[PDB]
RNA sequence: GCUCGCCGGAAGACCAAGGGUUCCUGUCCAACGUUAAUCGGGGCAGGGUGAGUCGACCCCUAAGGCGAGGCCGAAAGGCGUAGUCGAUGGGAAACAGGUUAAUAUUCCUGUACUUGGUGUUACUGCGAAGGGGGGACGGAGAAGGCUAUGUUGGCCGGGCGACGGUUGUCCCGGUUUAAGCGUGUAGGCUGGUUUUCCAGGCAAAUCCGGAAAAUCAAGGCUGAGGCGUGAUGACGAGGCACUACGGUGCUGAAGCAACAAAUGCCCUGCUUCCAGGAAAAGCCUCUAAGCAUCAGGUAACAUCAAAUCGUACCCCAAACCGACACAGGUGGUCAGGUAGAGAAUACCAAGGCGCUUGAGAGAACUCGGGUGAAGGAACUAGGCAAAAUGGUGCCGUAACUUCGGGAGAAGGCACGCUGAUAUGUAGGUGAGGCGACUUGCUCGUGGAGCUGAAAUCAGUCGAAGAUACCAGCUGGCUGCAACUGUUUAUUAAAAACACAGCACUGUGCAAACACGAAAGUGGACGUAUACGGUGUGACGCCUGCCCGGUGCCGGGAGGUUAAU
RNA sequence: AGGACCGAACCGACUAAUGUCGAAAAAUUAGCGGAUGACUUGUGGCUGGGGGUGAAAGGCCAAUCAAACCGGGAGAUAGCU
């Protein structure tokens, strides 16, 4: 009965992408810490 | 046009029924190219190296399988091929 | 003119349209209407600011001039429209030269009618002029607030401004607000009245009406609970507090006017 | 393989999104599959996605994002100009049939089309960061013409029937054909020129606008479909030749007419209304700065060029979202027959499936149903639940009303089939024919078929003719809320919220107010017939008294009173 | 013409029974309301935590809401078990 998850692969993108999180100040600490703890998929891309 | 490159455009021969049916019937020949490699390319270089008159050249790059074995996945690389189409002049 | 809707359905009981038959039935203008998105009352922050403005029908804004300053040139009214960005009626008049522009249609005005602009012209309904020029004890509307803005004061429908006086280089102006506010002389003022008076005595009749013009639904303060409103809770109609806002200040007889920059303007304020 | 069953506005067939190889082939059955499994969306190999035209890309932009300078902010950063991004919208062009175990508007065959680059000829006044036109836009409604499509004859090929009849109005099946390039129609829209001219389109302009004066009865524009042609082509019921039993090359009959007919198309039309209905490029046009045997344009032609990425498969589902092969959720498109107002419902066609444990038995009890003597709400908190009523036409219909309503009030009666009126009528569509106008995709003119209600009168069968499915229960008194609407996703749909209307009140525009250290936005490109706040809640009759208290507004003498 | 009427799709969620280690962390079945509008829906955007949004229910803000979720202060503190 409809569930939470409506996935659209740019919503996706534009939302928690490489680029979306370089653009910002504080999404750029984020990849800072993926890569510090040394993950895999440091993006969803 | 091109010199030296050309060369490392042509992979291999491709052989399959799909293939070999497009030998005889439809005078054409498949062949495994380069990820890059564009039809002018790909054409220019069976024009020199094959030395046969090209009539067109259509193309599709072909997915890897994900073969997983033992307890690891796996992807296969993405290769290019090139159904080439020839003249009346034709041979291999 | 002021038509009363036959009760076919609840909700078309007590429909009064303002039918003009002498406006145009027809597309506007192209050239003098640019389009107007809808803000939906949010702003650069995407917060609402105003409250109770959203959807409504979509409308072009008409490229109007209130200024209205192409002297010297007489200019003839070439068809009356509508506006859905207004209040009040536009005239589509066309300059001698061959321009077209929009202006406020006053009230005695009709697809024909000569209107010039300027300083010398003559004094009728339509003609724009400075204050200095038109007489004292007469009726103007579009009237500029400084020298060679556009107009500000009085462009709704019916309204009007009369002058009182003229002390030298100040005008002084009794607003339909009932307020006396000076002016300098050298401001301009189309004379006569803004038309299309009867839009007063329209009634929507329905909820719908007021959602098809922008207008979203007010909730009352007494309806919600203590954290969104002042008035707020209590177990079935209570109140026991002043009149406020959302944000506490005190409506209901409370002045909020705090210019002071421009009291020096105001000689007397409404009653 | 043959029966049986179920879906068929879907449980069919194409897509988008989203998955990501699930596709197809061979092979294997440990695990995965709620059982077995030789099977599989499972394991293991191998195949499979072919584009100038379909999509993305590109070209333009919307909401909005980012944003050189900038303005603002302890720092971080915020806002925003020039710009630059951003589709869900606008912008060139491809169709038919054939083919693969798996792709096809992509391969093949047959016919086309578009935009560029680049050479020759004959002409000639060309060129934007600019101007103008266009693109280019709402709801509802109504009609007319069409087509997709269907039906019935006609023609063509077979057929003469497991049990009575069946060479006839008998039976089955077929009767298909594209884009393009011509023809410019049913229709819709308009005045068309010629020269002059003018404070306008910020400069310029021959273009647009405005003003002239003449000149002819119209000339453009737009436009479905039909006819053409494409097509001696393809396809085609079948045969013939042959079987790895798969077929495959060869041949390949008819391939018409009538009628009905869309929610498609003409139609971005037309009438109509108020709530008054994107933008920008492509495109045509006009000239400045410029440039004059230049450069560019223009046609006709020849030749190149059209890259790159997607293309399998599922897609109302076992492949997406729901932990599951999950009685859920998920946008668009296609829309056959008989009955029917219908995309309801029933039965069916094309096509698709029988829902992945069965087999017995036929206890209580539970679940979903059917029927029920006499009774008929006695049940129960409450007629909860079931039973009822249910269609069309015509007749008939109360109080009260805001004069629309109430109202489908209530209550009635008539319906099947078959003849006749009329060897199927009112109508509908109307062929050959008769004249005539100009030149035709003509007009009248007549009606050949074809289609076809609804009545009436008589007959006639049943217990019953709206025979199934389908499909109002009705009325009386009354509280609350005027009304349609909204609400506690998942125990509350209400008398709660909203509502039109009403009043108070603020606000003179750098408005009040709102978000924000601010800059700045919204309010509003609005201006007191406007805007915000507050209460009340259609409408009708009304809305009485109190200013001691608390607030608010005004007043300013006196008293009191901070920093300084 | 109509926030008109009846009625499918579509949007909803009034009654009942079922189900409650479900087929399903809200559904099924049979009825039920709206169904040219204050309608509905696709695609993309904007508003953010004392904040948003709210035809107002303390409703909604990823099965979480009288103050989301994640990490941190952090081994908060617990005269209590
Ligand atoms: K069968
Ligand atoms: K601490
Ligand atoms: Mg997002
Ligand atoms: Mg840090
Ligand atoms: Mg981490
Ligand atoms: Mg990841
Ligand atoms: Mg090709
Ligand atoms: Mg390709
Ligand atoms: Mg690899
Ligand atoms: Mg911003
Ligand atoms: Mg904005
Ligand atoms: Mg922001
Ligand atoms: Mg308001
Ligand atoms: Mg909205
Ligand atoms: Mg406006
Ligand atoms: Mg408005
Ligand atoms: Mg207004
Ligand atoms: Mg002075
Ligand atoms: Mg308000
Ligand atoms: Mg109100
Ligand atoms: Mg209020
Ligand atoms: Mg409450
Ligand atoms: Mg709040
Ligand atoms: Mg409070
Ligand atoms: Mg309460
Ligand atoms: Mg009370
Ligand atoms: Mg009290
Ligand atoms: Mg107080
Ligand atoms: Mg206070
Ligand atoms: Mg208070
Ligand atoms: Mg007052
Ligand atoms: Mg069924
Ligand atoms: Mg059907
Ligand atoms: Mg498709
Ligand atoms: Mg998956
Ligand atoms: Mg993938
Ligand atoms: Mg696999
Ligand atoms: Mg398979
Ligand atoms: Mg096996
Ligand atoms: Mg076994
Ligand atoms: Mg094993
Ligand atoms: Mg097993
Ligand atoms: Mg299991
Ligand atoms: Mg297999
Ligand atoms: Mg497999
Ligand atoms: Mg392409
Ligand atoms: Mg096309
Ligand atoms: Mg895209
Ligand atoms: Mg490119
Ligand atoms: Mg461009
Ligand atoms: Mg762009
Ligand atoms: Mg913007
Ligand atoms: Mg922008
Ligand atoms: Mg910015
Ligand atoms: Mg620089
Ligand atoms: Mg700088
Ligand atoms: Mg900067
Ligand atoms: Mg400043
Ligand atoms: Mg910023
Ligand atoms: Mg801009
Ligand atoms: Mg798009
Ligand atoms: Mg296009
Ligand atoms: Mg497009
Ligand atoms: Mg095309
Ligand atoms: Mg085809
Ligand atoms: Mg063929
Ligand atoms: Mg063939
Ligand atoms: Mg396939
Ligand atoms: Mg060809
Ligand atoms: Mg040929
Ligand atoms: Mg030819
Ligand atoms: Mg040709
Ligand atoms: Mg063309
Ligand atoms: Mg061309
Ligand atoms: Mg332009
Ligand atoms: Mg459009
Ligand atoms: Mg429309
Ligand atoms: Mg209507
Ligand atoms: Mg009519
Ligand atoms: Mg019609
Ligand atoms: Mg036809
Ligand atoms: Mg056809
Ligand atoms: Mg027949
Ligand atoms: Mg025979
Ligand atoms: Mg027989
Ligand atoms: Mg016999
Ligand atoms: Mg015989
Ligand atoms: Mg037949
Ligand atoms: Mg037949
Ligand atoms: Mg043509
Ligand atoms: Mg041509
Ligand atoms: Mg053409
Ligand atoms: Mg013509
Ligand atoms: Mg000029
Ligand atoms: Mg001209
Ligand atoms: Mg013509
Ligand atoms: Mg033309
Ligand atoms: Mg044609
Ligand atoms: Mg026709
Ligand atoms: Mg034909
Ligand atoms: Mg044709
Ligand atoms: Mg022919
Ligand atoms: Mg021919
Ligand atoms: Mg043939
Ligand atoms: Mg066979
Ligand atoms: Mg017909
Ligand atoms: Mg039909
Ligand atoms: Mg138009
Ligand atoms: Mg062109
Ligand atoms: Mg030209
Ligand atoms: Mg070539
Ligand atoms: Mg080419
Ligand atoms: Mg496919
Ligand atoms: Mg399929
Ligand atoms: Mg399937
Ligand atoms: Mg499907
Ligand atoms: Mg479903
Ligand atoms: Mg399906
Ligand atoms: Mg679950
Ligand atoms: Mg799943
Ligand atoms: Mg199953
Ligand atoms: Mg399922
Ligand atoms: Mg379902
Ligand atoms: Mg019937
Ligand atoms: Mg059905
Ligand atoms: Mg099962
Ligand atoms: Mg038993
Ligand atoms: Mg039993
Ligand atoms: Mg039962
Ligand atoms: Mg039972
Ligand atoms: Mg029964
Ligand atoms: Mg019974
Ligand atoms: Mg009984
Ligand atoms: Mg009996
Ligand atoms: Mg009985
Ligand atoms: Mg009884
Ligand atoms: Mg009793
Ligand atoms: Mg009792
Ligand atoms: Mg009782
Ligand atoms: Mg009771
Ligand atoms: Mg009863
Ligand atoms: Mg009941
Ligand atoms: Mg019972
Ligand atoms: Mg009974
Ligand atoms: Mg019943
Ligand atoms: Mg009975
Ligand atoms: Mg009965
Ligand atoms: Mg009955
Ligand atoms: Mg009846
Ligand atoms: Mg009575
Ligand atoms: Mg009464
Ligand atoms: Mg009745
Ligand atoms: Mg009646
Ligand atoms: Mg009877
Ligand atoms: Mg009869
Ligand atoms: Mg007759
Ligand atoms: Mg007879
Ligand atoms: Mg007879
Ligand atoms: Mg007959
Ligand atoms: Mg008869
Ligand atoms: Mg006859
Ligand atoms: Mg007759
Ligand atoms: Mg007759
Ligand atoms: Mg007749
Ligand atoms: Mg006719
Ligand atoms: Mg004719
Ligand atoms: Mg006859
Ligand atoms: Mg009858
Ligand atoms: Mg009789
Ligand atoms: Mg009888
Ligand atoms: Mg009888
Ligand atoms: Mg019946
Ligand atoms: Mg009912
Ligand atoms: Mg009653
Ligand atoms: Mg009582
Ligand atoms: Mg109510
Ligand atoms: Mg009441
Ligand atoms: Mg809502
Ligand atoms: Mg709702
Ligand atoms: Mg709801
Ligand atoms: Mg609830
Ligand atoms: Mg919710
Ligand atoms: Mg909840
Ligand atoms: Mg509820
Ligand atoms: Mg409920
Ligand atoms: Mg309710
Ligand atoms: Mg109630
Ligand atoms: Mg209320
Ligand atoms: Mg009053
Ligand atoms: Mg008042
Ligand atoms: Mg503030
Ligand atoms: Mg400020
Ligand atoms: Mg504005
Ligand atoms: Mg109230
Ligand atoms: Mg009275
Ligand atoms: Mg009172
Ligand atoms: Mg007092
Ligand atoms: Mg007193
Ligand atoms: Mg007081
Ligand atoms: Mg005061
Ligand atoms: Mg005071
Ligand atoms: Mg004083
Ligand atoms: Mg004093
Ligand atoms: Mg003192
Ligand atoms: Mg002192
Ligand atoms: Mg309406
Ligand atoms: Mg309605
Ligand atoms: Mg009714
Ligand atoms: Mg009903
Ligand atoms: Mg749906
Ligand atoms: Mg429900
Ligand atoms: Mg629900
Ligand atoms: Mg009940
Ligand atoms: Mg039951
Ligand atoms: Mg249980
Ligand atoms: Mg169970
Ligand atoms: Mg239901
Ligand atoms: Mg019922
Ligand atoms: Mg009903
Ligand atoms: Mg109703
Ligand atoms: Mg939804
Ligand atoms: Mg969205
Ligand atoms: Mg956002
Ligand atoms: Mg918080
Ligand atoms: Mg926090
Ligand atoms: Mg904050
Ligand atoms: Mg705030
Ligand atoms: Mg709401
Ligand atoms: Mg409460
Ligand atoms: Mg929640
Ligand atoms: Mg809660
Ligand atoms: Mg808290
Ligand atoms: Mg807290
Ligand atoms: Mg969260
Ligand atoms: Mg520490
Ligand atoms: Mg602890």
């Amino acid at each position: 009965m409809k569930r939470t998850f409506q996935p659209s692969v740019l919503k996706r993108n534009r939302s928690h992408g490489f680029r979306a999180r370089m653009a910002t100040k504080n999404g750029r600490q984020v990849l800072a810490r993926r890569r510090a703890k040394g993950r895999a998929r440091l993006t969803v891309s | 046009i091109r010199e030296e490159r050309l060369l490392k455009v042509l992979r291999a021969p491709h052989v399959s029924e799909k293939a070999s049916t497009a030998m005889e019937k439809s005078n054409t020949i498949v062949l495994k190219v380069a990820k890059d490699a564009t039809k002018a390319e790909i054409k220019a270089a069976v024009q020199k190296l094959f030395e046969v008159e090209v009539e067109v050249v259509n193309t599709l790059v072909v997915k890897g399988k994900v073969k997983r074995h033992g307890q690891r996945i796996g992807r296969r690389s993405d290769w290019k091929k090139a159904y080439v189409t020839l003249k009346e002049g034709q041979n291999l | 003119a002021v038509v009363k809707c036959k009760p076919t359905s609840p909700g078309r009981r007590h429909v009064v349209k303002v039918v003009n038959p002498e406006l145009h039935k027809g597309k506007p203008f192209a050239p003098l209407l640019e389009k107007n998105s809808k803000s939906g009352g949010r702003n650069n922050n995407g917060r609402i600011t105003t409250r109770h403005i959203g959807g409504g029908h979509k409308q072009a804004y008409r490229i109007v001039d209130f200024k209205r300053n192409k002297d010297g040139i007489p200019a003839v009214v070439e068809r009356l429209e509508y506006d859905p960005n207004r209040s009040a009626n536009i005239a589509l008049v066309l300059y001698k030269d061959g321009e077209r522009r929009y202006i406020l249609a006053p009230k005695g005005l009709k697809a024909g009618d000569q209107i010039q602009s300027g300083v010398d012209a003559a004094i009728k309904p339509g003609n724009t002029l400075p204050m200095r020029n038109i007489p004292v004890g007469s009726t103007v509307h579009n009237v500029e607030m400084k020298p060679g803005k556009g107009g500000q004061l009085a462009r709704s429908a019916g309204t009007y401004v009369q002058i009182v006086a003229r002390d030298g280089a100040y005008v002084t102006l009794r607003l339909r607000s009932g307020e006396m506010r000076k002016v300098e002389a050298d401001c301009r003022a189309t004379l006569g009245e803004v038309g299309n008076a009867e839009h007063m005595l329209r009634v929507l009749g329905k909820a719908g009406a007021a959602r098809w013009r922008g207008v979203r639904p007010t909730v009352r303060g007494t309806a919600m609970n203590p954290v969104d409103h002042p008035h707020g809770g209590g177990e079935g109609r209570n109140f026991g507090k002043h009149p406020v806002t959302p944000w506490g200040v005190q409506t209901k007889g409370k002045k909020t006017r705090s210019n002071k920059r421009t009291d020096k303007f105001i000689v007397r304020r409404r009653s």
